[PDB]
């Protein structure tokens, strides 16, 4: 039973209790699928604040990059999850991290009309 | 991007086209950044 | 659930299989609820 | 198993043209001589 | 009509792509007549 | 883009003229596709008597086997082409040739209700 895949599936599906029990049985919070996508990425994009927090607390890399150079901050910004953006900045998310098309989290926020989030990222400079 | 209708002989053919209709339509709900990440890996595996 | 390599005769066929493979492979990134929502929406039109 | 006809709808033009191209090959499958189908399948499992 | 190798994650998808690949690859064994007959049956269907 | 390929295409499609011209430009009548299927197989299954005859005259193997051990006699018998069956027997088609499921041309004839053809094969013993 490989706990990497199980933890990624749980992050996507917002299964807080499932995530907690997988970590306690030794799951790697920095487990990445074929595309370099981590549980922190997936919890961030699907708007699972509590799960984002347990993973960060458990030492989840805050500026982990997938194939595309998407960080959790990129995906939260993309997805319009302000509360999650705020936490990532707190845990030291690179505001200036660039995806492979040179988009910053700020740019992704703008492109999808997340003005509140863009204002936060501009001032978090 | 309106709605198109199509018919098909035979049950097994229908259940295949439904399974595909599903993934193809559900495509629109997959975050672009993860799509971009997938395509950037497809290039390098071809 | 490892990376298997599927043999294909023809580019037209490979290119066609590639399009489809994308939609199917990228559903791994959707929550269970999102898919159920969609199938419930499809049960309606039986 | 019934040779009955089913209807389905699909959002988006490009999705339609993909499902049609497949409807075609899948429906035309019925007209391929069985011996050549069996010859294909026995070589598919020979490449497993 | 080279033997090309398409990368695939997981059986569900492999098995599904294999079924489809089969219908596509097996049409080389149909007369041009038979296919045209069928597309005329479909354009006269629209 | 192959002479082999072009001749298989012509056999399927009952293009007698085309088959004659491809052979005269040095096409191989024993050309086989990925599955070991030959022009004689394809002419036989699609009921192209005249094409069957030009290929046999031009030295086509009468008991050529595909992946499955299908011979031209198998496919003619399957497809209900009595005139073609008769010619293949004349040119020495093995009545007892077995596919990989141990089915004979006789068996395939019966299973599809080609009684006239089955009667011929039973007596051609």
């Amino acid at each position: 039973s490989d706990l990497g895949k199980k933890l990624l599936e749980a992050a996507i599906n917002g299964q807080l209790d499932e995530v907690r029990i997988l970590m306690a049985n030794g799951a790697d919070v920095n487990a990445a699928d074929a595309l370099g996508v981590t549980p922190l990425h997936l919890a961030a994009v699907w708007g699972h604040l509590e799960i984002v927090e347990v993973l960060l607390k458990a030492g989840a890399d805050v500026n982990a990059q997938d194939q595309h150079g998407n960080t959790p901050l990129h995906l939260a910004a993309w997805a319009g999850h302000l509360e999650i953006v705020e936490v990532l900045l707190k845990h030291g998310a690179d505001v200036n991290a660039q995806d492979k098309f040179g988009k910053t989290p700020f740019d992704l926020a703008i492109d999808n009309g997340n003005k509140d989030i863009a204002e936060v990222l501009q001032k978090a400079a | 991007e309106d709605t198109y209708y199509l018919q098909v002989r035979g049950r097994k053919n229908f259940e295949i086209l439904m399974k595909l209709k599903e993934s193809l339509e559900l495509m629109e709900l997959v975050p672009q950044p993860l799509v971009d990440s997938y395509r950037q890996q497809q290039q390098l595996l071809q | 659930d490892e990376l298997l390599y599927l043999p294909v005769r023809g580019r037209e066929t490979y290119e066609m299989l590639l399009e489809i493979k994308e939609s199917l492979e990228l559903m791994q990134y959707l929550p269970q609820h999102t898919i159920e929502t969609y199938r419930q929406q499809q049960q309606q039109q039986h």
